[PDB]
């Protein structure tokens, strides 16, 4: 595309268009629910903590 | 109808066999107001309390009921690490019967940085009442109206 | 109709028949951590 | 009032050559220690009337581990005729000390059944989803006992049915629920965090089904090590009622 | 969710005991199996059934 100085700038606008298209795609991706970014999805991963100082008893008395 | 309750606290190295009078609690059954009035601790008692905290001991509270004896244990290490903040709760039946008490501390931590002599001067306590609660029953009247409407 | 590189209809039909034959099944797990919004995608037959 | 203990094999049937003597008064209560020692075997200790702990698998390493734990094991005993819910704990080597005490008037209420949490139970999900996407944390207590009390007097209208939720570690009632027109056989089932108890109503001839559930808030605590000494919070309690046309034996 | 309604009917389809019945139901014991979703249920009392 290099033929003059002014079109070298229009190439940047051509790139900016695809950049904003990628931004739109990311916005739709996040609105759908593709990217987790949420507490429930991290709770899908949390491992149960250890139990300490156990007790016990009954009613035999 | 105003009745006084006796509140004793425990302080030892590792066992617990000594009990002393800390203050008087006033309870009025008909209204439902609970008031506390306890004396201030001496310097020797404060030092013993600080020594017990570093020994991760136990803080037993005795509340005789008119007889029965109710005791509750609470870690004093968190009490000393944080500011003095105890919460007392009486448990009653549907009639004039006493079940027991529990002492609860809001901080409830185990970091244990340091305690300053300015901190342990005043006692910060709150007494609350927890009467039994009535559970709900089947809400069939609303269901019948919803079906009709 | 509008024939445009017809290769998607056969694969879709084959996958649909394979899923219809196998109602409740567990084939394999994927090591990749996946979100819970793709669960209707993946199981489609397991309660 | 004699107590004896046998050590047999569940596969073949022949008993082993290891059996401990029993003396003093009859054995009061026992619990199974999760910790294992000797070869691959777990430890069983029992309580006598003199308030002493007796260990079945006498082993130097067993005693070493028990002394290492020391303030880690608690004991709650429940009496019906006495109506006293008192607790003890181990100190240093082997000695009984009172920690938390509870008394209930026998003339008003009477203990019927006491259920707890099963030792072999693992939870997969520690929370639940809510309306939009926000998460809701549960309240799981490995050390918590539910006691059921019934009215001594039996009348057409005057009937008292209630359940007390107490912690066996520290004397503290979480939730205490009471009915007004319930009488008859009461069945209670305890689970991960929800309690299912059934009763019968004298006013209207029917069986009502009450389900109780414990729920925490939106934010979690430490969630690395659970203990009843800490965690100064009161979980939310949810109740609902249904109708079941049966007896539920 | 399903709208709340205080009516529970005993469906005949959800009947584990099709023919074999227990005269007196003292208790039942549930044991977890090893696969994932299998529990061995044994009902004791006047008879034994598994
Ligand atoms: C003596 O006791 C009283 C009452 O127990 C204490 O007042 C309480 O002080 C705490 C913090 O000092 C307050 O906590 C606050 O809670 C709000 C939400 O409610 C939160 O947004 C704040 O960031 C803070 O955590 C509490 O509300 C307040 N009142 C109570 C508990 O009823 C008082 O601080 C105690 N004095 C000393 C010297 O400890
Ligand atoms: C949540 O609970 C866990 C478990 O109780 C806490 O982790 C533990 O925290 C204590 C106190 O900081 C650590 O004790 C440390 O011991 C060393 C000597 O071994 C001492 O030099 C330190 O000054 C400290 O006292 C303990 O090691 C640590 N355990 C683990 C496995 O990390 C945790 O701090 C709690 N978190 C919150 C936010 O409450
Ligand atoms: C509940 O149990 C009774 C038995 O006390 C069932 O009746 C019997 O059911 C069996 C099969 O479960 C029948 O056996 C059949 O026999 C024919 C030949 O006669 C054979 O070709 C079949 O393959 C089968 O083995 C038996 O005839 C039948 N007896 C009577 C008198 O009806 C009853 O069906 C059970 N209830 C059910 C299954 O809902």
């Amino acid at each position: 595309l290099e033929s003059s100085s002014q079109k070298f700038l229009q190439g940047l606008v051509y790139l900016i268009g695809n950049l904003m298209g990628l931004a739109l795609a990311v916005y739709k991706c996040q609105s759908m629910g593709l990217l987790p970014t949420h507490a429930s999805d991290w709770l899908a991963f949390i491992e149960p903590p250890e139990r300490m100082e156990f007790s016990g008893g009954g009613l035999l008395l | 109808g105003t009745v006084g309750l006796l509140l004793e606290h425990s302080f030892e190295i590792d066992d617990s066999a000594n009990f002393r009078k800390r203050g008087s609690l006033l309870w009025n059954q008909q209204d439902g107001t609970l008031s506390l009035s306890q004396r201030q601790l001496s310097e020797e008692e404060r030092g013993r309390l600080r020594d017990v905290a570093a020994l991760n001991g136990l803080y037993r509270v005795r509340i005789p009921r008119r007889g029965g004896y109710v005791s509750s244990f609470v870690p004093a290490c968190s009490l000393v690490e944080s500011h003095l903040s105890d919460q007392l709760t009486l448990h009653v039946d549907v009639a004039g019967n006493v079940v027991g008490v529990s002492v609860v501390t809001h901080p409830g931590g185990c970091r244990g940085h340091e305690v300053e002599d300015v901190d342990l001067e005043l006692f910060n306590t709150s007494v609350q009442l927890q009467p039994p609660t009535t559970a709900p029953g089947p809400e069939t009247a609303a269901f019948i109206e919803r079906l009709e409407m | 109709m509008k024939g445009n590189v017809t290769n998607v209809l056969p694969m879709i039909l084959i996958g649909g028949w394979i899923n219809m034959t196998f109602s409740g099944f567990v084939t394999t797990k994927v090591p990749f951590p996946l979100t819970l919004r793709f669960k209707p995608m993946l199981q489609q037959g397991i309660e | 009032g004699m107590s004896s203990l046998y050590v047999f094999n569940p596969i073949f049937g022949k008993w082993s050559q290891v059996a401990p003597p029993v003396l003093k008064r009859p054995i009061l209560q026992s619990l199974l220690l999760p910790v294992m020692d000797q070869d691959y075997a777990k430890v069983l200790l029992l309580i006598d009337d003199e308030y002493k702990v007796t260990a079945f698998p006498a082993t130097r390493n067993v005693l070493r581990q028990l002394h290492e734990l020391a303030p880690s094991i608690f004991f709650y005993l429940v009496d019906a005729e006495q109506g006293r819910l008192c607790g003890y704990r181990l100190r240093k080597d082997l000695t009984t000390e009172l920690s938390w005490e509870l008394t209930i008037p026998p003339e008003v209420q009477r203990i019927v059944k006491v259920k707890g949490k099963r030792s072999s139970e693992h939870v997969h999900s520690q929370g639940r989803v809510m309306g939009d996407r926000s998460v809701l944390y549960k309240s799981l207590n490995p050390n918590l006992l539910a006691v059921v009390t019934e009215s001594t007097d039996a009348h057409h209208e005057r009937t008292f049915i209630g359940i007390f939720l107490i912690d066996g570690v520290t004397g503290r009632i979480i939730h205490s629920s009471v009915q007004k027109k319930a009488k008859g056989p009461v069945h209670i089932v305890h689970s991960e965090n929800w309690v299912v108890y059934q009763y019968w109503n004298t006013k209207a001839r029917r069986n009502e089904f009450t389900v109780l559930e414990l729920y925490e808030g939106t934010e979690q605590y430490n969630a690395t090590a659970f203990s009843s000494l800490d965690r100064p919070q009161l979980p939310q309690v949810l109740q609902q009622s249904y109708i079941f046309p049966s007896s539920i034996s | 969710l399903i709208p709340y309604s205080p009516d529970v009917q005993i469906h005949a389809e959800r009947f584990i005991n099709y023919n074999q019945t227990v005269s007196r139901m003292r208790g039942i014991y549930t044991a977890p199996s090893g696969l994932e979703s299998t529990c061995l249920v044994v009902a004791y009392g006047l008879d034994i059934y598994q």
